[PDB]
């Protein structure tokens, strides 16, 4: 990865060795924002992210990188929050045409795969850049279980029991080989979840951080939910005693 | 085929003196043969000095309400300022004449103040033709309405009698008196009567109650 | 009628190595004549014509169009239109026309370029091509057209019996239609020779 | 037309008279109404015949796609919904009258009606066409909550056979349908093999 | 070679900052808003006494009670004083009432950034617009003097200059100008700053001067009227 | 070097520099305050004078009767937008006849400011905002970037040297909530105080307020109406 | 649509202390023919708020998907505003007279019933655009038949109970059944309450025929 | 118009008059009805004249492009898909009624096309004003799986049928013959109808007209 005598101003434009550059670029913007987690559960799937304050006068709730796609799915960031925003836009079209035209709620392998097809659109043109946008999406289904899917920049899709994105995505994935998610249940995951997301937070590099927590399953009626306030400030007490 | 049009009775009124301006409508919605509601006033308030009230198809009387507020904060926007009782009445003709070929069915009477704080009525009709003048009557009962004012407020036909200023307290009485004239021959008018008075401080509401057959 | 507001009556004629095509002079409307030299037959190229009956715009408007397609046609193509080819592209234009038509009813009559063939057809107003061996006609006086034709055409006719038969069949017809007549022009197209001749008609 | 669709337990029953009518005149005395949308949904189709037909093969194109690229056996009410979106959406230049019977591995065997305005609801049976208006008395007297595949097949067939009977817009044959997990199992009745219900007069 | 709408490291328009720097290649122009009434000055600068001065107008009417005097790419100037002019009469039409000076300016200058490159119209614009007006006029809120510049920035100003020598003019009126002077001090003092900056000499026919007021229209001053203002040596 | 001439080109670190570059506009553009309590949201602006004989520039915009709005950056560029932000809210009241939620218009920006940012030979949206409004869920702080990013804040502050003014809302952040109009809007321009230079402070001049609460539709303070909060001057130290 | 074909005939609503009381047959007639014997013309369209439909049955399953959609799309936003019964009327109104305005009418003839904030609300929707608000709602024969009844007790007793309101319901539906020719003695009760909105299965109006006998 | 077809043992059997006719009168005694649209499907066409010709045209034209890409022989499935689409879009008006057939690698296939774009698929169909006095006939005659000679006398009967029979049909019966090995396209196939011989001499001799003007003009 070097030559960019052109090669690296187009999406349009390959590289001698075959390579579209400023799809990498995109990926190097998600690898830059803090990372994201969800894990897959016998029941459903959490997700975790650790949101950076900038200053103390943004309120507590304010750059929420969990969004509800559909009454049933849920999403998670990480990377350029502006085009975040708008892929969960599409994503949201995308589950309410499905709704009016097929009549129930949409299968999140096809809301991911359609999702992901608009993503990979923006990675062939010159007229237009790619998303520096990772997103995961969750949800549960007594017909079809607990699902995960994850979406990175080129558009590539794939279903995962346990997923990060961002800064320390590979730190976190060592932590999360560690769980036994196929038979715990989405109570026991979002104590786990804050505990990963605590052990990859940089302490002295950055500064202090917010824990937002969301999830759909079982316990939720498989609707996609926030975790409740007495639920997180106990993932969160947990977390912390886990530094020992 | 489908008609887009259904008439729903009503009937407007403004007077104009020399401090105030009195828009008065009964409260019926009708169609057909049968009462909708007995509590719908037809006139409505859009700036500390201006009251508009419409008659006709209550379908466009409730629409055209909803563009001149829209617009109202248009031009609040765009020039720093209220709009005039004469600007409100000029701009209300071209929305009117916007739909010369899928007219409103609508009768519009603007009452309110002038930039001189006298009392000034416009008189429209269902495309936005339009004018100033004293006194206006518009919707089912308009025909029965006119003729009377005409005689007591015009002073017309009468020999001799010398053009006494209007007051407040006999311009209101002769409101009532009108329609509870008309509520005895009109079919669509009756119920209650709903005044609204414009004034140097506000705009005040008065409600009298009207034959209920 | 649409068609009888104008009038006008348009005939064709197939002889041993030769081909005629005659056609009303009258230029009305409706009950009243208003031009007596009103053409109706077009050359599309030697040995080529075209008569046009129907409307009198849509007449004129149809040959110079289609004289516009021609002359593209023939500097595309370094050759002479074929008669068939010819006809179909009438067909074509009038189709273009199908929900919204000409209302005209052509009728072609000419000699293979190379081959000297006779070759005669008539079109709809929007554009069915139908070819003959004996005769085709259209206009106002259809019906009075067929009759003469149908007792006076001879299998092998040479140049001056083909004249005179289609001359009779052109003038006896528009003598029994009120909207066609004064006067009757014939084109008679041989390999070597043309022979245009305007007959002594009523003019009633 | 007459059509007619009976849901039992393991899936449904289709069933259509074979008349086809240009105004007086039967054009074609043997008509399968019966269409095949997907490997276990089927349609009943009364009404206009080209009518019916486009949007029938515009279902099997749009639900033919949707299947493949959802990768599951495709939902007899997503089948009814396609229909439902080009019913509703073109009312007013269609003349159609949909029955949709299949079957699903999530539901089901599943009966839906989609009339002329472009409605849907679910039924244990439904009756369409022209012919279906003088067997509303004998299907209502006659239906019994849980039957079982081969009585459905009587029901259907006997039906029919009224409806075909007294409306002169049916008649010809009886063709029937069974939908149920191991497949699609159709059946043709001729002549003798229609439910006789003698001339009943003096 | 970049778009016509990128970015400086700054923060600022390339395209917009350069169409600033045409102004100050563009003739001076001085507008001065008193109690009394607004004054327009502009110096004509010709180049050839066969150019006849009566057709170079830098200053032109947009309604009765507001006139604009424009600096730097007069021919750019074609399309803003006409959209101003289409604006006044179409408020008129629909509202019965005269815009006001501020209003007039704001529809304007919202022109000013409609220029661009891809998605664009069959028509749209390619570039600033290289002018500054001063729009001086009388309304309910008495008379006031607008600015606006190529970047849509419009403000009222109590005296403003305009051009190639506006470093100048300005400071000069900040010594001149008092708050409470009136119309004829206005264009006395304006005048004296304009010959203090001018190449040529000033005279009756090199300059153009016009006035608004509460009393009165938008007035085009003629010969003999710069005659009797410009004999104050 | 060669990858900050448009949106579409993404940088070998991860960025775009020219929505970098249009965030520059909102530090070049003058200092503006705006913060929240329980009951009412405040607006505060630092008007510019560009050459002070002309009008201090207008700071504070209109956009309905709950929201209003502070521009830092490109006027024509914050025009623009605003006239977008009194459209939806215009299409609410047609629609629904509601106050369209503040939270709601913010993110209908989010979504308006993104599309430019990402299609070849368009631009970010040069000017940052700060949204004050009141409805269902109480007062509201919100700021806008040239990046379609929105915050909703406690307190916040943008523009020429609003690291002094940010300090001091941080400072007093915690008196905010129970604190009552009065005190909110000293404390909003004791903030903007601390942007200017030690020798110029706040004056009837270069001074706008803007309030929208409970009780009150917003409202713009300017010359003479702004005196009666600056009646309490409680002096600058240092 | 030009021209109705599966319709439903009367909706009627009358408000009470407490909330609101929505009532509709569940039949769908196909000209004079009673086709579809058990179909739901009242829909819930949130916690506050509920409709009931008259006319065509096909476009009121346009307008059930559609504010369908808008409450989904409001509650996943969480930002604690939802849609008040007068937005959801509001709503309707600008709909129907755009469709009718298009000279493509929705077929329908509404009532909105809700509670919020401690006041009830009921309003009328028409396939034109007209709209307005009343303590009692009737539409189709039960405007001639039920609102008359419904005004008359309102005039002695302006509020009403929970029980006095469902009763006077029962007994409007009973007239319905007795003169309208495209009703069905087979209804739905729909209820706005401080609890949110219910609901009730089939219901039948129990009848009288006694004047059978007095005729001679 | 009369147009029928047949499926017999090996194939298909196209039948058609030759009668073309604006108003009550006939304008063409001898017009080709049964049309080209492959080498092995051919197709019948009755109502619009025109409307025959064009949409008959067009579809063959479109199924020469499909072969050409494909490499192989047209089926009867997609000229029966491209004429049933085209019809239908344009809501019956286009007034084409159409007897389609011909052998695919499928075996051989028998269609009638409506104006409105609606198909049946069936052993045996009539289109045109005499499908009636046509269709008698099959509903009598008809046998499945009948020899090629059999099945050429049943259709040119129906055909017959509608000539004498229907004032819309006359002249010529037209056959079209398609096996998996052979086509004959036989065009005058029968000539029930010949116009009396004039035993009356009416030939009007030369010099007979009264001419006016004349001018010759000289070619190559
Ligand atoms: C029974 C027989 C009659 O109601 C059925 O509904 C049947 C439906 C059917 C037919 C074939 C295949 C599947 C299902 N209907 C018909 O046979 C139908 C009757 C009909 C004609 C016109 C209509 O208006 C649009 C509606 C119904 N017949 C046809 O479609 C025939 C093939 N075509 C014509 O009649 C031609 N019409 C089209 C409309 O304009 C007049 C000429
Ligand atoms: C038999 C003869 C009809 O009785 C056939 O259907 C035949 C089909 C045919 C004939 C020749 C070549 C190919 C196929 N139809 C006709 O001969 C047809 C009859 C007809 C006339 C008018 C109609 O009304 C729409 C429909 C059918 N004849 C013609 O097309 C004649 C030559 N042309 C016209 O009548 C002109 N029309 C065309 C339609 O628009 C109005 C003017």
């Amino acid at each position: 990865s070097s030559i960019g005598t052109g090669y690296d101003l187009s999406a349009s434009t390959f590289s001698p060795d075959g390579r579209v550059f400023q799809v990498e670029y995109a990926m190097k913007a998600v690898e830059n924002s803090s990372t994201a987690i969800g894990i897959r559960c016998k029941d459903g799937v959490v997700f975790g992210v650790e949101k950076l304050v900038l200053s103390k006068l943004y309120e507590e709730g304010s750059n929420k990188r969990l969004f509800n796609v559909d009454r049933h799915v849920g999403m998670a960031v990480a990377g350029l929050l502006a085009d975040a925003r708008s892929l969960a836009d599409i994503a949201r079209e995308e589950a309410s045409n499905f709704r009016s035209n097929f009549g129930y709620n949409i299968p999140l392998k096809h809301l991911a795969d359609r999702v992901a097809m608009y993503v990979h659109a923006y990675t062939l043109y010159s007229a237009v850049r790619p998303f520096g946008c990772s997103f995961m999406l969750g949800s549960y289904s007594a017909n079809d279980g607990a699902q995960l899917y994850m979406i990175d920049p080129s558009g590539v899709s794939y279903g995962y029991w346990g997923c990060a994105i961002g800064k320390a995505r590979q730190a976190a994935k060592t932590e999360i080989e560690k769980l036994q998610m196929k038979e715990m249940t989405c109570r026991d995951v979002v104590k786990e979840v804050a505990k990963i997301i605590y052990i990859v937070h940089d302490e002295v590099k950055d500064k202090a951080f917010e824990l937002e927590l969301s999830w759909v399953g079982e316990l939720t009626k498989g609707r996609h939910e926030i975790v409740p306030k007495d639920i997180r400030e106990e993932a969160e007490k947990y977390a912390k005693e886990s530094l020992k | 085929r489908f008609s887009p049009y259904a008439f729903n009775g009503g009937t407007v009124l403004a007077i104009a003196g020399e401090d105030f301006s009195i828009v008065a409508s009964d409260t019926r919605l009708s169609e057909g043969f049968s009462i909708h509601t007995r509590d719908s006033p037809k006139c409505y308030k859009l700036t500390d000095k201006t009251v508009i009230g419409c008659s006709g198809f209550h379908g466009d009387c409730l629409t055209l309400t909803k563009i001149i507020e829209a617009r109202l904060k248009m031009y609040k926007h765009s020039n720093n300022k209220a709009m005039t009782t004469g600007a409100i009445a000029a701009m209300l003709s071209t929305i009117l004449y916007s739909r010369r070929f899928f007219p409103y069915y609508v009768y519009n009477i603007i009452g309110g103040l002038d930039e001189e704080g006298k009392g000034a009525v416009y008189s429209f009709d269902p495309v936005g033709s339009y004018q100033r003048d004293s006194f206006k009557a518009g919707g089912s009962a308009s025909a029965m309405l006119q003729p009377l004012l005409d005689n007591q407020v015009g002073f017309k036909n009468m020999q001799n009698v010398e053009h006494v200023p209007l007051t407040l307290d006999r311009a209101m009485r002769l409101v009532k008196d009108v329609f509870i004239s008309a509520a005895e021959r009109d079919v669509y008018t009756g119920d209650a009567l709903r005044i609204c008075i414009v004034t140097k401080e506000g705009i005040r509401e008065e409600t009298v109650p009207l034959r209920k057959d | 009628s649409i068609m009888s507001y104008n009038g006008g009556a348009v005939m064709a004629m197939k002889g041993k190595n030769c081909v005629a095509i005659a056609a009303d002079r009258r230029f009305g409307i409706q009950a009243q004549m208003v031009t007596t030299d009103f053409q109706k037959i077009f050359p599309m190229g030697d040995r080529l014509y075209i008569g046009l009956a129907g409307l009198a715009t849509d007449v004129q408007t149809v040959a110079q169009r289609l004289k516009f397609r021609l002359n593209l046609y023939e500097l595309k193509e370094g050759r002479q239109i074929k008669p068939y080819t010819l006809m179909s592209m009438v067909a074509n234009l009038l189709y273009e026309k199908r929900f919204g038509p000409y209302y005209t009813e052509p009728v072609i009559a000419g000699l293979d370029p190379k081959t000297f063939k006779p070759f005669i057809c008539s079109l709809d107003l929007i554009g069915c091509p139908m070819v003959t061996d004996d005769f085709v006609v259209s206009g106002t006086c259809s019906e009075q057209m067929y009759g003469m034709c149908e007792s006076l055409w001879e299998p092998n006719m040479d140049p001056e019996h083909l004249f005179e038969t289609i001359s009779q069949a052109m003038l006896n017809a528009v003598d029994r239609d009120a909207v066609s007549g004064m006067g009757v022009i014939v084109h008679v197209i041989e390999k070597d020779k043309i022979t245009t001749r305007t007959l002594k008609a009523r003019m009633d | 037309t007459t059509i007619m669709a009976v849901q039992f337990n393991g899936g449904v029953v289709l069933g259509a008279d074979s008349r086809t009518t240009t105004g007086s005149y039967i054009a074609n005395r043997v008509t399968d109404k019966l269409t095949p949308i997907h490997d276990h949904i089927f349609c009943c189709r009364s009404g206009s015949a080209a009518d019916t037909q486009a949007v029938a093969d515009a279902v099997t194109y749009q639900l033919g796609f949707h299947s493949i690229e959802l990768n599951e056996p495709p939902l007899v009410h997503t089948a009814a919904s396609l229909f439902k979106e080009m019913c509703y959406r073109y009312r007013e230049d269609l003349m159609a009258g949909i029955i949709i019977a299949g079957w699903d591995p999530q539901e089901g065997g599943q009966v839906y009606s989609v009339p002329m305005g472009g409605m849907m609801v679910r039924q244990s049976f439904a009756i369409g066409g022209s012919g279906s208006s003088y067997i509303y008395g004998y299907v209502d007297a006659t239906y019994r909550e849980g039957m079982t595949k081969d009585e459905c097949l009587q029901f259907t067939a006997n039906a029919l056979a009224l409806a075909m009977e007294r409306d002169g817009s049916s008649g010809g044959v009886i063709r029937l349908a069974a939908i149920q997990e191991s497949g699609v199992e159709r059946q043709v009745l001729l002549g003798d093999q229609i439910p006789k219900f003698t001339i009943a007069t003096l | 070679d970049r778009g016509v709408n990128t970015f400086s490291p700054e923060g600022r328009l390339f395209q917009v900052e350069y169409a600033i720097e045409a102004i100050k290649l563009g003739s001076t122009a001085i507008g001065i808003q008193t109690s009394e009434g607004v004054c327009l000055a502009v110096e004509k600068r010709i180049t050839s006494p066969l150019m006849e001065p009566s057709s170079i107008e830098k200053i032109v009417e947009i309604d009765a009670h507001i006139g604009c005097a424009m600096s730097g790419l007069i021919a750019d100037a074609k399309t803003l004083i006409d959209k101003a002019r289409v604006e006044t009469q179409n408020h008129w039409f629909t509202y019965n009432e005269t815009m006001t000076v501020e209003s007039v300016t704001q529809a304007v200058s919202n022109l000013a950034l409609q220029f661009g490159e891809e998605d664009a119209d069959p028509g749209a614009m390619s570039r600033p617009f290289g002018v500054a007006l001063l729009f001086g006029g009388v309304d309910e809120k008495g008379p006031q003097l607008f600015h606006m510049d190529p970047s849509g920035t419009f403000v009222q100003c109590d005296a403003r200059a305009i051009g190639s020598a506006s470093e100048g003019a300005q400071s000069s009126l900040q010594e001149v100008y008092h708050k409470s002077m009136t119309l004829k001090e206005a264009i006395k003092s304006s005048l004296i700053i304009l010959k203090q900056v001018m190449e040529e000499k000033l005279n009756a026919t090199n300059i153009e001067l016009a006035t608004v007021q509460p009393g009165q229209n938008f007035h085009m001053f003629t010969k003999e009227e710069l005659e009797e203002v410009i004999k104050d040596i | 070097n060669q990858y900050d001439n448009d949106v579409t080109v993404w940088s070998p670190q991860g960025r775009i520099h020219q929505i970098e570059y249009a965030m520059e506009a909102v530090k070049q553009g003058s200092a503006t305050v705006g913060l929240k309590s329980k009951t009412h949201a405040v607006l505060v602006a630092l008007k510019r004078a560009q050459s002070e004989l002309a009008a201090h520039q207008k700071k504070i915009l209109h956009v309905d009767n709950h929201i209003g709005i502070s521009i830092a950056g490109l006027t024509a560029d914050a025009r623009l937008l605003c006239n977008f932000m009194r459209q939806e809210c215009l299409d609410s009241r047609f629609v629904f006849d509601r106050p369209l939620p503040v939270s709601r218009l913010v993110s209908l920006i989010g979504s308006k400011t993104q599309i430019p940012t990402q299609r070849y030979g368009r631009r970010p949206y040069g000017v940052g905002l700060l949204i004050a409004g009141y409805d269902d869920m109480g007062p509201h702080i919100f700021q806008t970037c040239p990046s379609a990013n929105y915050f909703d804040c406690r307190a916040m502050s943008i523009g020429a040297r609003s690291q002094s003014a940010r300090t001091y809302l941080e400072r007093h952040m915690s008196e905010f909530m129970e604190c009552n109009l009065d005190e909110l809007v000293k404390h909003g321009l004791r903030a903007l105080r601390e942007t200017l230079p030690a020798e110029q402070d706040l004056t009837t001049k270069n001074v706008s307020i803007g309030i929208v609460g409970k009780d009150l539709e917003f409202t713009i303070y300017d010359d003479d109406d702004v005196s009666p909060f600056l009646d309490g001057l409680e002096e600058r130290p240092q | 649509t030009q021209n109705p074909m599966v319709t439903g005939t009367s909706v009627l609503g009358v408000k009470f202390d407490g909330g609101v009381v929505i009532a509709a047959d569940m039949l769908g007639s196909y000209g004079s023919l009673a086709r579809f014997r058990n179909i739901s013309r009242i829909m819930r369209v949130n916690d506050s708020t509920m409709l009931g439909a008259s006319g065509d049955y096909a476009d009121f399953q346009y307008l059930k998907q559609v504010l369908g959609q808008m409450v989904i799309d409001e509650e996943l936003l969480g930002d604690g505003h939802s849609y008040s019964p007068r937005a959801i009327h509001s709503w309707l109104t600008r709909a129907m007279y755009s469709r009718r305005s298009k000279m493509n009418p929705l077929w329908n003839t509404m009532v909105i019933g809700g509670y919020a904030d401690g006041e009830s609300f009921l309003g009328y929707v028409d396939m034109l655009g007209v709209a307005y608000e009343a303590p009692s709602l009737a539409t189709g024969y039960g405007a001639y038949l039920a609102q008359p009844l419904l005004r008359e007790v309102l005039e002695k007793q302006p509020v009403l109970s929970q029980t006095e309101a469902r009763e006077l319901v029962e007994r409007c539906m009973r007239v319905l059944y007795y003169r309208d020719a495209r009703s069905y003695n087979r209804f739905q009760i729909a209820t706005v309450t401080e609890k949110g909105v219910e609901i009730e299965g089939p219901l039948s109006a129990q009848t009288n025929w006694d004047i059978a006998h007095m005729i001679s | 118009t009369t147009i029928a077809g047949v499926v017999y043992k090996d194939g298909i059997v196209l039948g058609a008059d030759t009668r073309a006719t604006e108003g009550m009168v006939v304008a063409d005694k001898n017009c080709s009805k049964i049309h080209f649209i492959s080498p092995n499907i051919y197709c019948c066409g009755a109502g619009t004249a025109a409307d025959t010709d064009m949409t008959t045209q067009l579809i063959s034209s479109n199924l020469e492009l499909h072969s050409l890409t494909t490499g192989r022989l047209p089926r009867v499935v997609t000229a029966n898909r491209m004429l049933k689409q085209m019809l239908f879009r344009y809501q019956g008006y286009i007034g084409a009624a159409l007897v389609l057939g011909g052998v695919d690698v499928t075996g051989p296939h028998l269609y009638s096309i409506y104006p409105h774009g609606s198909t049946d698929k069936l052993p045996y169909v009539t289109m045109g004003s005499g499908s009636l006095a046509a269709m008698a006939v099959f509903e009598d005659k008809f046998r499945p799986d009948m020899e090629e000679e059999e099945a050429k006398k049943l259709v040119s009967e129906a055909i017959a049928a509608g000539i004498f029979n229907d004032l819309g049909s006359g002249s010529n019966i037209d056959l079209c013959v398609i096996s998996k090995s052979k086509l004959d396209f036989l065009r005058p196939f029968s000539v029930p109808n010949k116009k009396g011989t004039r035993l009356g001499r009416y030939r009007c001799e030369k010099g007979t007209t009264a001419v006016l003007t004349e001018k010759v003009t000289p070619l190559e």
